[PDB]
DNA sequence: CGTCCGAAGAGATTCAGAG
DNA sequence: CTCTGAATCTCTTCCTCGTGTGGTCAGGACG
RNA sequence: GCAGAGGUUCUAGCUACACCCUCUAUAAAAAACUAAGGACCACACGA
């Protein structure tokens, strides 16, 4: 089931529920905990942000790797923006301070 | 080639700042035209940075002072 | 980029600001054309264009026309991604209450108004009228008035009085009430009323009102006039499915809500009759309820397939909610899966990986290298080249896999070592090859087990994977210092076969020059692999200051053991390879290699030992066969004896000598005895039967049988797993757990009867279902453990705290379960340890206890070592490195920053799948006996009796250590004296288990004071000895006539004068409670230590750990003495007996209610200190923390959970339990506000109050005092200062509701918050970045 | 051609015993 | 007669990932 | 090569993630080339 880049989901999680449909394996909550237990904050951050749902992040990472500079443009997961919109739609203002 | 980073972490007793300093070194090697001081053996940047740290000539202090000197002659370039 | 996240109640004006329009048509799209509806849920003008920079009409279709709306339709033209953030609002004709605040457990709306929820959701459902501004009427502002009572009021309150109904009515109430006025009004009721429950409710109301006078929130905002809608791209039409466009989601709830709203608008403008309008308003309220949180009422609105359709709260909570499905853990790119393959040729720093998988995962890297080398000018041509799999592409691929680690990842990543880095070795095939050693760490089989591979992209990611996640860097598991890459199953069997000896083997006797000659002889085939031959070895030891000295000697050994010598590194001694080398021996070998040589030599040695073990296991041919499992010749006679015994027992039962219960017990006992006998016979036949010579007459050696080698070595198997093959399988239990009377006598080598196999499958199905439930329970426990943690990281290096926990080897009545050497290893002491020589600094104050220090401790015979515990650490928002100790994965102090909360949680939760679900005192060995806190008086028998209650025998040997520890029940007589040497095998204390003696402290004449035969104590007859014995009647049984008088026993001398307690003015009186048999009547002298009255008298599985960590109060809690003093009694057990303890000096404001059925170990004439147990049974951790202190409760919970883990043969270092408990009790309650801003009733995090009071005590001011409290993991996790962490865990609706009411701002600062956001983690490499960010602020 | 209709525990909530 | 403790009722989950299938608002005709 | 158009092919090709050249209102000497959509519920199975 190997995959590099493919079509993305509604929430913009790129792997699109992997099956016949070309997909990436769910780096679930247990694996996130496992990376947290390690001193991992760069591989975890990249694979929970620039590898999964950050559209600008994903495009920049692809252009960077094909350029040869493996540099992460962090940005922000679009899943968090989806969560903010869903909580706001309930009628609960959740926003960020600059 | 390398298998373990033990001697590197006895060189840098943090195991976390080591990753940061070697990542800065690899960034200098890739983005910049910086020549690695240890000659490579068909090795990637991320492992040759650890090789540099292993010999003890590259760590946070030397890297910081080196980039500071480069910035100094960057101001001094235009006099 | 952005600062802390804040959450607050959404003002209607804020909602208007959010919305870029207002939806009016319920319809979403046209089916005629997939164009969106002009005023519908999917709309271009409201939510932006459907296509990338094109209008609906198409007048403007280029990027240059950005920022200008259309003309005929007036729709903005911008990016389609703008459609994912533009929101809209619904102008509800009638205001509707938000269900989250309405049907909340505390009912925010109801609590704020201080009126019952029944009334609230009655007036919401338009079936009772509330009375807005009642004014000059009998009815008040908060008053219920249903239809008939409303008409009764209206017909005779026809004045300007108004009583509005509906959600609009509650909006009117909320507008009318002033929050500050209510607070200042209820302040005096709080200060006046002394009722605990009533004041608790008043404080709960005051908290809600204060949380609204502080936050910028209005109570009226709970009722929502406008309902926001999501951006259409967040709730899309769903795939066409051939144009079908159909799914029961938010779109459907929004459609129905808009339909009801339009109906209400039409009815309001039409002036419809009030009954129809009221019914339609109720329908709209129900629709909004279903939209926000479906299932929060009786009927969850149901779409197609008759299933509850997902709401706006079903997608924020639960496993499938956005949090745990898309934020906490999300699917990733550069990922692939396949079944796994052994591939022993690999080294643990590397793994096999298929060519296709490396081609697909590393596609961007291959494209970049192709562009750099100019093989393909463009990405597009390079992508075609990758599809053609041209030979040049493979050579490029080999370049990008030279030093590019990949993260091998098994699906159930129970602990930290579940995911590890590897250097991929390109293999042809389709199965990932996983190194054999790391399979035990992964808990991975080769039976279709699949594990994902992830590709770190950035230099930081690959570099930290190489530095941390490599299997070379993970040798010791985080749970315990023991190695995790130990030879597990097959290589250990090969080593065990290698390191043995025949008493007569080929090539035995000749001397060998060295291991090279041993290999030469074995390979040439002229000498057996294991023959006892003397060899010369150059053993290297580093006894010098790091220098390795060489020792050459002729050590008698075998050829096989000599073979391993060339494998081991120089530093290791030969004494470690000279044994049979089972699993435990190899584990100890690897641990010694790690602790002596280091890491790289340990890695190389592990690889070489794996190679040799596999090779010589292949050469061994350790097969399995029928003849390899031997049936004992005595098994038949044992079975015959058991059948005869059960026949005799059944015959006895038939006559009637033994009833069913004792017959069942006897049969079970004799069958167990027969099972033990047949097991011993099997072991004798399997390890002793082997007869082989020594070129002489006869000799007997340890067996070389296949199954014995595969079981004794620890390669794979156990005692029961080998018993079930040759010996009797044993008594097998029914589903309910009660044992089948007749066991499965037949073993697996022979056949099994059909009933025998039926009992076997009963047991097997029970075990399988138990495992299926237990894995889910362990997963839930691991989640709770991780989430009570993940805010605890090593933020400092030291704190200079002298506090800690006194580490003592644990004794539970038996032998030493864990020696102090393995209990304090890797932890930094708090105070200087001293040997028997006093004022001796054997170990300094703040030195980590590595292997050398622990070895020094054993030879100096230390008993108890005070050590710095993570609980005692005073660091805020984390702990210091010294208070934690060794990393347990690397041989040094924990790195400043490393996340230890998650490490501890995973270490605790990993063995959850391996857990389960369901006299006299005799000295063991020679040693001295001394008692702690003991009061004894010599009796006339020359023995010893105890006056205290917590006297507890500790057996001190000649080394000074405590070999044994036994609990002494009250009144138990001690045969030996204090400090008297005893010989193991004889009882020192014995007592009657069903008797509580009232032994007298001082001998003398005792007069029966207040003893009446007939009223208080009746003189019952005796039908056993002929002499009547006085038995004190029970208080409940006896009437009030004989109950008011207090029974007592006064002590007097021969002259009749009272005898006083030595040193106490109180006479030595003794109270006789109910059911007390007094054989000795009046006029009888009593010696010291003579009994006066003979007063007559659990789980250890995963649920026990869950209860311990959730701090569940036991069903029969043990009562602990809240205050220290003498005991007095009050009520005559009027339903609930009350007990009062009064100190000699202080006041006695404490009274406790105790039920009559509870046994009391305390009387009214003894002194009990605070925390001493009163009743009997399990004691709740809350009481232990309240009375005995935080250290005591931490020790109690650590010991209990370790004892639970001990029975399953799994060892977890106590620091993990300690840090989890520290996270449990991080909350505190401020008993006295003092000068702090914190209120008394308020509970705040212990870090907050500690910082505040330390700042107050820094200057001349006096800080506020607090009372720490212990709460469970599932309660400590939700009750956290971070709303975005508690919301992601559990009860998301409640947490979000409380946060929105509070207006509390989350400051991130925790691992899981920064994970949800997607920024750097304050755990490893991100800790330095976060500390730089903090120092830059 | 478009448009309108089990189970397990915790906590809130009654609810009750006793002066 | 007003709270106390206690029974009652209601909420809130109850592992973690894969791979094959199959079923899903369903406006419908009229200006 | 960043706002548009044209070119030798093949309707259309202006960096749309995207591939060559020209200039700011004008269309051709020129070979390698092209496309940027996609959910939930149930079943069975594996670890
Ligand atoms: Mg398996």
């Amino acid at each position: 089931h190997a995959r590099s880049t493919g079509s993305y989901s509604l929430v913009t999680q790129q792997p699109l529920g992997g099956k016949a449909q070309f997909g990436g394996q769910r780096f679930g909550e247990m694996e996130v905990w496992a990376l947290e237990a390690y001193g991992a904050a760069y591989t975890l951050q990249e694979m929970l942000t620039v590898k999964s749902d950050d559209v600008n992040g994903r495009t920049k990472m692809y252009k960077n790797i094909v350029d040869g500079n493996h540099q992460m443009e962090p940005g922000m997961p679009e899943s968090f923006n989806v969560l903010l919109k869903e909580i706001r739609s309930l009628g609960i203002n959740i926003e960020l301070e600059d | 080639a390398r298998v373990t980073v033990q001697d590197a972490v006895e060189k840098i007793g943090n195991r976390f700042d080591l990753v940061l300093v070697a990542a800065r070194r690899a960034r200098q090697m890739q983005v910049g035209g910086k020549d690695p001081l240890v000659p490579e053996e068909n090795d990637k940047t991320t492992v040759i940075a650890l090789r540099e740290i292993e010999e003890g000539l590259i760590n946070n202090q030397i890297l910081d002072v080196r980039e500071r000197q480069e910035q100094q002659e960057q101001e001094a370039a235009e006099l | 980029e952005f600062d802390a996240i804040k959450i607050a109640l959404a003002s209607p004006d804020m909602i208007r600001s959010w919305s870029f329009g207002e939806v009016k048509k319920p319809e979403t799209i046209n089916y005629r054309t997939f164009k969106p509806e002009r005023d519908g849920l999917f709309c271009a003008r409201i939510f932006g264009p459907v296509k990338d920079y094109e209008c609906l009409c198409g007048k403007y279709k280029r990027l240059k026309h950005r920022g200008v709306i259309c003309e005929k339709c007036g729709v903005e033209v911008t990016q389609t991604k703008v459609r994912r953030e533009r929101m809209g609002h619904i102008e509800l004709a009638s205001p509707t209450a938000h269900i989250w605040f309405l049907k909340s457990l505390p009912s925010r709306i109801g609590l704020l108004l201080d009126m019952p929820l029944r009334d609230i959701e009655r007036v919401l459902y338009f079936e009772s009228y509330v009375v807005i501004e009642g004014g000059m009427t009998n009815l008040e502002r908060q008053q219920i008035l249903t239809e008939e009572q409303y008409l009764d009021a209206l017909e005779e309150f026809g004045d300007e009085f108004d009583a509005k109904m509906g959600a609009e009515a509650i909006q009117a109430l909320l507008k009318s009430m002033d929050l500050e006025q209510e607070c200042e009004q209820l302040r005096e009721e709080l200060n006046e009323t002394n009722s605990e429950t009533k004041r608790k409710k008043l404080t709960k109301r005051i908290k809600l009102l204060e949380a609204f006078v502080q936050s910028g929130n209005k109570p009226e905002w709970m009722i929502l006039t406008v309902l926001p809608v999501l951006p259409p791209d967040l709730r899309p039409l769903v795939p066409l499915d051939g144009g079908r466009f159909a799914t029961s989601d938010l779109n459907d709830l929004y459609r129905r809500v808009i339909n009801r709203n339009n109906r209400l608008k039409r009815l309001l403008d039409l002036a419809a009759p009030d009954i129809i309008v009221r019914n339609e308003k109720r329908m709209l309220q129900e629709a909004v309820d279903a939209l926000l949180d479906n299932g929060r009422r009786g009927r969850a609105i149901t779409g197609s397939n008759k299933r509850p359709l997902k709401s706006l709260a079903d997608m924020i909570k639960g496993k499938q909610g956005r949090f745990r499905q898309n934020l906490l853990g999300k699917r990733v790119d550069y990922s692939g899966r396949s079944v796994i393959t052994v591939g022993p040729y690999l080294r643990l720093h590397q793994c096999g990986l298929p060519k296709k998988m490396a081609l697909e995962l590393f596609k961007p890297f291959i494209y970049g290298k192709l562009e750099l080398r100019g093989l393909a000018t463009t990405i597009k041509a390079a992508k075609k080249m990758v599809e053609r799999e041209e030979a040049v592409v493979w050579d490029i691929l080999d370049e990008v896999i030279r030093e590019h680690p990949v993260l091998l990842n098994r699906a159930p990543t129970l602990h930290r070592l579940g995911i590890q880095a590897f250097e991929p070795v390109l293999i042809e095939g389709k199965a990932i090859q996983l190194h054999p050693l790391v399979c035990a760490a992964y808990n991975a089989d080769f039976d279709g087990d699949q594990m994902a591979v992830h590709v770190p992209l950035t230099l930081e990611a690959q570099l930290e994977a190489r530095a941390l996640m490599m299997s070379t860097n993970n040798i010791l598991s985080p749970a315990n210092g023991e190695p995790i890459i130990v030879p597990s199953q097959d290589v250990v069997l090969g080593l065990y076969y290698m390191t043995r000896d025949c008493v007569n083997a080929k090539g035995e006797g000749m001397v060998l020059t060295g291991p090279k000659e041993a290999e030469r002889l074995y390979r040439s085939g002229l000498a057996s692999l294991h023959a006892r031959v003397k060899v010369r070895i150059t053993e290297y030891e580093k006894d010098a200051n790091g220098e390795l000295v060489a020792k050459t000697s002729l050590k008698d050994t075998t050829v096989g053991r000599a073979i391993l010598w060339m494998i081991v590194p120089k530093g290791l001694p030969y004494s470690i390879v000279n044994q049979a080398l089972g699993k435990k021996a190899i584990s100890k070998m690897l641990n010694t290699c790690y602790r002596i040589l280091g890491l790289k030599p340990t890695v190389i040695f592990a690889d070489q030992i794996m190679y040799t073990g596999f090779a010589y296991a292949a050469r061994s041919g350790a097969s399995v066969g029928i003849d390899d499992m031997v049936i004992p010749e005595k098994k038949h006679e044992i079975i015959s004896e058991a059948e005869a015994e059960v026949a005799e027992i059944q015959e006895q039962f038939q006559s009637g000598l033994v009833t069913a219960g004792e017959r069942y017990n006897k049969v079970i006992d004799i069958w167990a005895a027969a099972n033990d006998r047949v097991s011993k016979a099997m072991m004798d036949n399997l390890q002793t039967e082997t007869v082989i010579n020594r070129d002489g007459q006869e000799e007997k050696q340890v067996s070389f049988n296949s199954i014995y080698m595969m079981a004794d070595s620890g390669a794979r198997g156990s005692a029961a797993q080998i018993r079930q093959l040759a010996g009797m399988r044993g008594l097998m239990a029914k589903p309910d757990g009660s044992i089948i009377e007749t066991p499965i006598t037949a073993n697996f080598r022979e056949g099994l009867n059909v009933l025998q196999y039926f009992i076997s499958t009963h047991g097997a199905r029970k075990g399988l279902a138990d495992t299926a439930l237990k894995t889910a329970n362990s997963g839930y426990l691991t989640r709770r453990l991780v989430d009570v943690a993940q805010d605890l990281v090593v933020t400092e290096d030291d704190c200079g705290t002298h506090e800690g926990i006194m580490m003592t080897p644990v004794i539970e009545g038996g032998d030493v379960k864990e020696p102090l050497r393995d209990r304090v290893l890797g932890r930094v002491t708090a105070e200087d340890v001293l040997k028997p020589g006093t004022a001796d600094i054997l170990v300094p104050r703040n030195t980590l206890l590595h292997e050398q220090w622990c070895d020094l401790l054993e030879e100096n015979s230390v008993d108890a070592v005070k050590v710095r515990s993570v609980v005692s650490c005073d660091t805020d928002f984390g702990v210091c490195a010294h208070c934690y100790g060794r990393d347990l994965a690397r041989g040094h102090i924990i790195n400043k920053g490393e996340a230890i909360g998650v490490i501890a949680a995973q270490s605790i939760g990993e063995p959850g799948t391996q857990l389960t679900m369901r006299s006299s005192i005799q000295v063991k060995n020679k040693g001295s006996i001394k008692l702690s806190n003991v009061k004894s008086v010599v009796n006339s028998s020359g023995k010893l009796v105890i006056t205290s209650r917590n006297t507890e025998l500790k057996l001190i040997d000649e080394f000074g250590r405590t070999k044994e520890s036994y609990k002494v029940p009250y009144g138990a007589v001690l045969a030996k004296g204090d400090g008297e040497q005893v010989a193991g095998g004889e009882t020192v204390a014995n007592w009657d288990p069903h008797t509580m003696p009232v032994i007298t402290e001082v001998s003398g004449f005792v007069r029966f004071t207040d003893m009446i035969d007939g009223q208080t104590i009746t003189r019952q007859t005796d039908e056993l000895t002929g002499l009547s014995s006085l038995v004190v009647l029970d208080s409940a049984e006896r009437t009030a006539g004989g109950k008011d008088l207090r029974p007592a026993l006064k002590i007097v001398d021969a002259q009749g004068n009272d005898v006083l307690i030595p040193g106490t003015d109180m006479p030595a009186q003794y109270f006789l409670p109910g059911k007390a048999i007094v054989q000795l009547e009046d006029g009888v002298q009593i010696s010291s230590g003579d009994t006066l009255a003979r007063i007559p008298q659990i789980t250890g599985g995963l649920p026990r750990v869950a209860d311990l960590f959730e701090a569940r109060r036991p069903k029969e809690p043990a009562i602990l003495a809240e205050i220290s003093g003498i005991v007095s009694f009050g009520k005559e057990t009027k339903g609930k007996r009350r007990l009062v303890i009064t100190p000699v000096d202080g006041s006695d404001p404490y009274e406790e209610m105790i039920p009559k059925w509870r046994q009391l170990n305390v009387f009214e004439g003894e002194r009990v200190e605070r925390g001493d147990v009163i009743s009997d049974g399990p004691e709740a951790p809350h009481d232990i923390l309240r009375l005995r202190g935080v250290h005591a409760v931490t020790r109690y919970i650590v010991n209990e959970v370790q004892d639970v883990y001990r029975l399953q043969g799994v060892k977890i270092n106590d620091k993990h339990i300690e840090v989890i408990v520290r996270q449990m009790l991080r909350k505190a309650t401020i008993v006295n506000a003092g000068s702090s801003d914190f209120l008394e009733g308020e509970q705040v995090e212990y870090s907050r109050v500690k910082i505040a009071n330390r700042e107050l005590e820094a200057n001349g001011k006096v800080g506020a005092t607090y009372s720490r409290d212990l709460l469970g993991i599932t309660k400590a996790s939700l009750a956290t200062e971070s709303f975005i962490s508690a919301a992601s865990f559990q009860e998301t609706t409640r947490v979000l509701t409380e946060a929105a009411v509070a207006g509390k701002r989350d400051e991130l600062r925790g691992l899981k918050e920064n994970v949800i956001v997607g920024r750097l983690i304050p755990a490893g490499t991100g800790y330095a970045y976060h500390q730089d960010r903090m120092r830059r602020r």
